[PDB]
């Protein structure tokens, strides 16, 4: 059946009985760093099944007024088991991911989520001159950011979903790896992305490679509104490898 | 009377009485 | 519930808080909620066990009821998980309810020693199976707001029992007469 | 090389369990973990299908779980008492209607199958209690009286001659008596359960009593009256040999009440009648 | 010629010690007698290197020093007492939590290794003391109750049926009972020592008690109450067969205190607690 | 030269210019678990260079009255980088070690340390009946235990060095893998031990496989006593592998 | 000294008289100062012994301390030697302390019978090991004026034990309880 | 069953029970 | 194990235990 999926990573298996295929970002499957592209000379540590497994983030509630949610990777996985430990004990890290967004309702509900994975999503600030988004704002952790809620501190990034929080139009986000969760068709989205960067490995603490953006383009409607319809995200690193070991970095 | 077998490690598998009910536990499989 | 068929069903329903716990049991083949199952009863006639266990769950709501649940196995050396986040760090299956009503979670044999004692003995205590809500239990209007789930258990290809012994799941306290 | 067969018997490696092979991360639309219990079939998923396994070479064997092993151990099936109190002629002999229903331990194991066919090994353990101080020279006679043969009514009944029945004479101080019996049914297998009657009226008997008539075991102290009184208790042990069993069933959950019947007692608080222990709630391990 | 192997077994010449060869006066700058104990290695010098030896043909053999020989002798591991004083029902049965820690002699030998894997041969020596003058007909039952199986609480408990457990019935006047047991651990070897706990809190148990649970030995006088009281003492002997041992260690120097623990007592003048005898001075042989 | 050594493990290199060879415990070099001896079916995580590297414990001061010191492994490495994290996130662990004890003085100092690695060093309690050593006493961490200092709590293990803290005589400790640091000859000891246990992998939290015991058999003497002579221990796991991943165990 | 690590060390120092005695012990494998050594403990589980013994000594003074010592083995049939001259007439090793800290003296098997009893029994009493100063213990100024020596023992290639028996180096005077 | 061997001095090395634990002391080396 | 010999009048000269001290009286000459 073209509408079922079982994804096994490490000791975790995820299933869905109403999928819309899977997307492999830019058509490249995650793979380890080769000696021709490598640059940092020490031998990498590859946790394998202990880090390359599904980690489920905190659930979010989708209601008729939701404006969107975003998470940044690898930041969202910073307090997640062995993968999280490895990103702080090492200067460099490299990894691909399998992102599985889950949201089920019923055959009498309607709504649509645009699920996108953006490489280098450099956020903008609005009407604040040359002051850029502050570190702690773009590093929310597994809780991500719920668009349209935050108390206006100065280095707070843009919260304009129609302008992709960066000065470009929402309708064009489809140029990045993405899927839609249209409630009448599917109840999950699966995106598998490779490591994308201009250097072979990078700081997992100062640089976020991908951003997961979920925007409800079609409002959630039904005639049973008291039933909460959550959205859950499960992310699994793939081919994670780290280099340049030392003491554990403590942030903020 | 019993079934002597050879390879040399003979397995004299004796049955001392004349009734089938008299023998010990059965072979498996 | 004991003395009723309802001792075999777990009830699910629309939640108001996220990631709630559904059930939690020890994974030991002859431990308590599963001692009276067939595999638990047979395991109770042997002193040692080894191998992987297969837990299955069948959803019994309407065909219009949806739900995503996380079934997790927590290896030993730690307490039972207190949250879905803590639980999902172990072995787990995210089950999406749909046309196929049943899912299976395999508790792999993860042990120090090649076998474990079948009777409740700490050192060889195998961990826990917990179940949590991955999303929620959603239903359209005019549909029952609660549904049951049945739980099954059996052994995998590597399951094996050893050292025959008498059972403590049955007794005789007086003469059985004509 | 049967000899190879013999070596496996000695090491108990006749039935080996399979190995766990290495598996890898997968992403496909074949979902083994998903199925339908409604079909009445068990999902056939193995560990390699859900987690990523390593290669492990299984050494476990299933020999001990064989039906031959499970039912092949001697268990007590009866405790016969000849207690001399005040009348040697009346108390030095007794009889028992043979069955495997009086002792819960072995009855329960056999009753995990619907039909079973096997040969039997009977071992007897007699013990003479010197109630007044001396046992003298105790010689016992255990006679198997198949259904129909005459049952003795006195310690000197002509039936003790045992012209055709099988008798085992045991003398105090010699090894425990033991003998084998072939499969005795008039059918192809023994009925562990029988949903039938011996007639079609409201007074017909129901159950295994209709099919499992095995005869009587008559026994007596052969020695004549001695000054000192003794109490001889003979425990009978049974073991199944060359066993076959069909149609497995659920194990007995409540205590047995009577022989040849599945009847049970139920108290006011039923959780005390079964081995199920009350859970505090669904989430309390 | 294995037969040649058999002849060596009969004469106990399987492992021969090497010969001493003839050596001569030497003058060189290779000094075998010199070395460095700091390395953790024993100097490998032999007599031919220090003195001038003659040629001697060694006949000694090491068979008797094998681990099989050292641990392969029956030693007492327990003395069970059933003393009938004033209540037959309460005193005619007992139980023992199995272990090889209660008798210093064999415990010390096994504890010269860290791990040991072996099969066991158990021999029992029962002796019936006639406290009032007669022993009657004593029949004993020794039942092995693996961990988990039901333990009998009365002399007529249903558990004595032994439907699945192994029981040995012995009758007074017959040879001493004996049986073999295969290697029983859930691991690959028995732990003679274990630097671990069964948990990670201040109340977790430490030591071999965490790993060496062997079950219980339940025994009873099968014979019913007799007029004359007896005291039956059954001594259990154990012998290791087909032995392997790993990581040798220092022998126990002080007395044992308790089972499963290396705990010891120390008095005010410690030289009395060890086998070391005080020397008068460095030069008094 | 037979008196020099360079030991490289991961990103660490240790040297000594006055060694007395090296000892390979029981003559077996550490190696990974083979499929014939394995039992836990999930695929192990092997951190490699991130865990198999030298970790230096806290230094100790050796003076004319010192009675000894002991550490238990893997316990001593519990708060040490990636190796330490792995032992708490996993139920099972397995590992060998390279233990390098360092102590230098001068050609006018004398003293001798017996450095021993004991498998299953089950400690004893003295004159306390059947009460055994308590968990926290036998799990001192990298600080180890300085013989002859502790405040007598009840579950405190024996502090009798001459009886090996377990009821056996000190002079017989030489039957275990060991070396001596005789100040006139060497200034370090190197022991390389394999994984020794009756099961292929075990709980790193409840079971300590080896114990490092350092007892000064010959008192430290010199005519310049104000110069402190420390003893430093550096331990490097070898072939460390873990299995049965989950949340992080929190102890005590 | 018993109850201290100092029971394992012999002290050396600058002497004022020449050829002084350092120590003297019986060579019998299960005799007293050496009964509690590992070879002595194992020998105590057997009735007979044979073969050559290897005694080693490690000097623990400073690297600037020198010394020459005579280690001697006196075969039976005579009393223990009373002087270095009397001792050196038997089997001996003159040990010069230097870069290599340890020396070994082999007590060859010199007996009438092929074996000897392990227990202290005159007829099969093997002789003595004595140690004397060959020169002196010299040190430069500002160096400790005393130093220790450790003594080890093990068996040579021809060592062998026979006739298993119970040991008298350990006992049980009461029940060992739970 | 047992391992008869020949040279003529046969060594009938019998094992009377069907379990390995039942046999006597092991051969050395 | 024992030394079977043939001429036919076989002399099965058995030695039932594994020690030389266990056998009976010695052959003469
Ligand atoms: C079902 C089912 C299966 C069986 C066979 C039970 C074997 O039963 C016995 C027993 C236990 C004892 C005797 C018996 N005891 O002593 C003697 C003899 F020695 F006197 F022959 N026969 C005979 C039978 C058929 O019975 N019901
Ligand atoms: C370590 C270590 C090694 C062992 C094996 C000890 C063997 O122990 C016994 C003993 C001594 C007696 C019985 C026993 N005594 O009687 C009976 C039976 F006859 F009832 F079966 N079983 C069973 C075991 C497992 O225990 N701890």
């Amino acid at each position: 059946s073209d509408r079922i999926i079982q994804i096994t990573r490490g000791d975790s298996t995820i299933t869905s009985q109403d999928v819309a295929n899977a997307v492999v970002g830019y058509g490249v499957w995650p793979h380890y760093l080769t000696p021709q592209d490598a640059t940092a000379i020490d031998k990498p540590t590859q946790p394998d099944t202990s880090s390359n497994r599904f980690y489920t983030l905190d659930s979010k509630m989708w209601n008729s007024t939701s404006k969107g949610w975003w998470w940044k990777l690898p930041d969202a996985l910073k307090d997640m088991g062995i993968f999280g430990e490895n990103m702080f004990y090492h200067f460099l890290g490299r990894s691909g991911y399998t992102v599985h967004v889950q949201c089920n309702a019923s055959k009498f509900h309607q709504g649509t989520l645009l699920v996108v994975m953006i490489p280098e999503h450099q956020l903008a600030t609005v009407n604040k001159g040359n002051v850029n988004a502050g570190y702690k704002y773009t590093h929310p952790g597994e809780a991500g950011r719920e668009v349209g809620t935050q108390v206006e501190n100065e280095k707070q990034p843009s919260d304009d979903n129609w302008l992709n929080f960066d000065g470009t139009l929402l309708g064009n986000l489809l140029i990045f790896p993405h899927q839609f969760i249209n409630l009448r068709s599917n109840n999950s989205a699966t995106l598998i992305v490779p490591y994308v960067n201009a250097v072979p490995m990078d700081s997992m603490v100062r640089h976020n490679n991908w951003s997961l953006v979920i925007i409800p383009v079609c409002q959630l409607q039904s005639n049973n509104i008291s039933n909460i319809v959550p959205i859950t995200v499960s992310i699994s690193p793939m081919c994670a490898e780290f280099s340049g070991a030392r003491a554990k970095t403590v942030v903020q | 009377g019993a079934q002597v077998s050879r390879q040399s490690i003979n397995y004299f598998n004796i049955n001392y009485f004349k009734d089938a009910a008299s023998s010990g536990a059965s072979r498996l499989d | 519930n004991i003395g009723n068929v309802s001792m075999y069903t777990v009830t699910l329903s629309p939640q108001t808080k996220l990631a709630e716990e559904i059930f939690a049991i020890k994974v030991d083949i002859a431990s308590h909620p599963l001692a009276t199952t067939l595999i638990g009863e047979i395991a109770s006639y042997f002193t040692h066990w080894t191998g992987s266990l297969r837990f299955s769950f069948m959803f019994c709501g309407t065909a219009n009821t949806t739900l995503k649940v996380l079934l997790a196995y927590t290896p030993p050396g730690i307490g039972k998980p207190r949250s879905r986040k803590e639980a999902m760090l172990g072995t787990h299956v995210v089950w999406d309810v749909g046309l196929q009503s049943t899912v299976s979670l395999v508790v792999p044999w993860i042990s120090a020693s090649q076998y474990r004692f079948t009777t409740p003995d700490t050192y060889s205590s195998a961990g826990y199976i917990t179940c949590w809500y991955q999303t929620n239990f959603v239903v359209p209007p005019n549909t029952p707001n609660t549904a049951e789930m049945l739980c099954f258990v059996s052994g995998c290809k590597d399951f094996c029992l050893r050292m025959a012994r008498d059972t403590d799941l049955h007794k005789q306290t007086g003469p059985i007469t004509q | 090389n049967p000899v190879e067969r013999y070596v496996d018997e000695v090491l108990n490696e006749v039935l080996v369990v399979p190995n766990i092979n290495q598996s890898h991360p997968t992403t496909s639309n074949a979902a083994p973990v998903l199925d339908a219990a409604e079909t009445g079939h068990t999902n056939k998923i193995q560990p390699e299908d859900t987690i990523e396994t390593r290669y492990v070479q299984s050494s476990q064997t299933l020999d001990e779980m064989s039906v031959e092993s499970f039912l092949g151990r001697s268990g007590c099936i009866h405790e016969s008492v000849l207690d001399i109190v005040d009348n040697y002629n009346d108390q030095s002999f007794t009889k028992w209607n043979i069955n495997l229903q009086e002792m819960a331990q072995i009855r329960r194991k056999f009753e995990m199958f619907t039909y079973a066919r096997f040969d039997s090994e009977i071992t007897m353990v007699p013990s003479v209690a010197a109630k007044d101080g001396h046992i003298g020279h105790i010689v016992m006679q255990y006679m198997y009286v198949p259904p129909g043969a005459p049952i003795p009514t006195t310690r000197d009944d002509y039936a003790w001659q045992s012209g055709t029945n099988a008798s085992v004479f045991w003398q105090h101080g010699q090894p425990f008596p033991r003998f084998s019996l072939p499969f005795l049914s008039i059918a192809s297998a023994y009925y562990m359960f029988y949903d039938g009657y011996d007639g079609d009226t409201y007074k017909s008997r129901y159950g295994t009593v209709v099919t499992n008539d095995m005869g009587t075991l008559c026994s007596r102290i052969v020695t004549s009256e001695q000054l000192h009184k003794v109490k001889v208790v003979t425990r009978i042990y049974h073991k199944a040999k060359h066993t076959k069993a069909w149609c497995p069933r659920p194990p007995r959950a409540v205590q047995y009440s009577h022989t040849h019947t599945t009847n049970y007692k139920l108290s006011s608080e039923v959780h005390n009648d079964v081995a199920i222990r009350p859970r505090t709630n669904l989430t309390t391990v």
